[PDB]
């Protein structure tokens, strides 16, 4: 359910008409929690806008993972240069990616694990460097229980100073003017729990849990 | 004069130590017959440039599996364990480049540009061995153009002049490698007559296409 | 809300001192109604970016003739004696940039690149005030990205999402300035339904299009 | 007729299947003297391949000069970035441009004359650095009688060390490995007249006016 609360919260962040990129894994779940009246356009790195679920499978139509997908009405095709011209040029309003590690300096690591075989970075670096808003959707701690939100990433960086918003199943962090801010805490959790399970140094918003 | 050629004659372009650009994203957009012909030729020591190494039985996978490649330049290799193993073992050299950077390197190679400044990879291992420039208070990696001896392209429709159109997500790298290679070979799904492709529908003009593989 | 708006609304986007990119080659591909609307607004002190100044009565000419432009960035101004007159007089500043360089500056501005290396203009007056880099034994001019506050675009067909197609030689600069400007206004010859433009026919995706002028 | 002999000679230089760019003015005439069996594809800077004469005028179809033109079957449209990607990327086998001045160092000036209004360079600079073969089609001397083939251009350069072939109504010059060679002389003309009408230093081919395989 954690992945779902994360995805749902991230989904609540997106604005109507936003151009969004969803990485493989957790972020695609964001597609299943868009509020009513909120319509987005999904961009696929392999070169098209208007990504959607499979209707009738087509061999020449796949997602960034090479798996069969579909398109919505008004979809547009283009080459990879155009694709990453869009991605790098800031024409993606928001990207939602998974994460292995994030730190107080807004650095990101999410393309390689030391000790595991290296898959390559793909389009992640361009995405996090180019996107107008970089949202990281990830579990708070690893499967061994160790913290993933650290003072400084130990794994190879995807990018430096790129993360704008970090959404976990325990809390929501924002990076504003260089400093890291804890802006929301999840229900069933406390400040001590977030602090205890987080190695990153962060300041807490005074008006935590209030209406806007 | 004609650009039409058989697959058997096309093999004459293959040779050891050659650098080849191959179209396709995760195998989608790769010319199958050309790859099979390249494999069947028996040439080795190849340097392949593509978005990825695809899967074992698709894209440039078969070329990697049969040890016909000594060097790879790409952005992702995760879906092909063979690439990774030969990378780890040392049998194969692998250059992992950010996708957006790689495609721009290819574009530069094709567009006669000497290089470009990108923020992608700054502060990462990608930055290693590269020149960095400070502009507007921002640090940029200076990336340089990539070219090749040969390009293997897949297209949807193709006329006798070599004008190409593409279908859905099979486009990706194909339009760019067409400009970045000394010699270009296209494998069209459908061969049409000149005039059947509208001027405003053609993606790759026939000028950059040298030879067309006949079915 | 919606991207569809009347021409009268477009005047809301105009303001003094703003930099505007305008599509068209020799007036062919220029959005006439948007330009006439820009003239009707009465705004002055403009910095216009375009391939050329067209003729006196076409392209961005009328804006220049009526003295609403202070600076021009382009590659050719010969067919407009008024541009030259005002250039010589001092009433208007003119920056002559090589066409291939100019369009690449626009593209860089649009593609989020920090600059590019070109061999065009080396050893000429174009080199003045620019950085020169040596790579591969060849000297390159380092050219910097160009962006603008607004882009005035003409398209052939356009759906309600802003997906654009172009007709013949009216394309030129339009697809590039669409990515290089903060806000984009398109003037389509024909307004169609979403789905009427096939995915493999769309040149400029609607993502980069903010506002659409209705028939 | 001088322009026509020049255009005629340049036309004979082009090979079958070449991608060619013809600048405004004299070079456009080259299209009217293509020998039999020679088929080329004309590229237009404003963004298309397969340029041709007018059939039925179309408002959205013009040449680089903004004048109405046409297209041949199999023509392709593209934007300006692609256009100069082709031009700069070496996909133009040959460009034929006019000239104000050319010199022994193969420098070119053909976009501005000091004292006259500046028209701009347009795509000339990209064309001469990018084209595989840079052919200059020019009258030998100016209308005032001044030399145009000089030791060093006095007018602002379009590019440096870019010219491969210079064709006048009096002679044909080629630039090979830095050095300038007089390779042909026009009928009714002699070496001394060319020398007299040329300030540029050049060597004369030993096998001048001889048949080749």
């Amino acid at each position: 359910d954690a992945k779902q609360r994360i995805a749902r919260r991230v989904a609540q962040e997106l604005r109507d008409g936003d151009i969004v990129n969803l990485g493989i894994g957790l972020p695609t779940m964001v597609a299943n929690y868009l509020p009513e009246g909120i319509h987005i356009t999904l961009q696929s790195e392999n070169g098209f806008l208007g990504l959607g679920p499979v209707t009738t499978a087509h061999p020449d139509l796949v997602n960034a993972g090479g798996q069969p997908c579909g398109v919505l009405p008004g979809a547009a095709m283009f080459d990879s240069a155009m694709s990453f011209a869009l991605i790098r040029g800031g024409h993606i309003d928001a990207c939602v990616l998974g994460g292995l590690q994030v730190d107080e300096e807004a650095n990101l690591a999410n393309w390689v694990v030391p000790g595991k075989m290296v898959p390559g970075m793909g389009g992640a670096m361009d995405l996090v460097t180019g996107s107008r808003k970089v949202i990281i959707a990830m579990e708070h701690c690893a499967k061994d229980g160790s913290a993933k939100i650290l003072r400084r990433c130990t794994m190879p960086l995807t990018a430096q100073h790129a993360v704008h918003m970090l959404v976990t199943e325990l809390a929501v962090f924002r990076f504003i003017d260089g400093k890291m801010w804890l802006t929301e805490i999840a229900d069933g959790c406390d400040l001590a729990t977030v602090r205890a399970k987080t190695e990153a140094r962060f300041e807490v918003a005074a008006d935590l849990n209030t209406q806007r | 004069k004609t650009k039409l050629m058989t697959l058997q004659d096309a093999t004459g372009f293959f040779r050891d130590g050659m650098t080849i650009m191959v179209g396709g994203f995760m195998g989608i957009g790769t010319p199958s017959r050309l790859v099979e012909a390249l494999l069947e030729s028996g040439v080795r020591d190849l340097t392949l440039i593509a978005n990825d190494t695809a899967f074992v039985d698709t894209g440039i996978g078969p070329l990697i599996v049969n040890g016909r490649v000594r060097k790879v330049i790409a952005s992702h290799i995760g879906t092909n364990p063979e690439t990774g193993r030969r990378m780890i073992s040392g049998e194969m050299d692998v250059v992992l480049v950010p996708q957006g950077t790689l495609i721009e390197q290819i574009r530069c190679g094709g567009a006669g540009l000497g290089g470009f400044l990108t923020p992608t990879g700054v502060g990462t291992v990608v930055e290693e061995g590269k020149q960095t420039l400070t502009l507007d208070g921002k640090t940029w990696l200076l990336e340089r153009p990539l070219r090749a001896d040969l390009a293997l392209i897949r297209a949807h429709r193709c006329d006798t002049l070599g004008n190409l159109t593409y279908q859905l997500s099979a486009r990706n790298f194909n339009p760019l490698i067409a400009l970045a290679a000394d010699i270009t070979l296209v494998e069209p799904d459908e061969l049409v007559e000149t005039g059947e492709l509208q001027p405003d529908h053609i993606v790759t003009p026939g000028a950059v296409i040298d030879h067309i593989i006949v079915s």
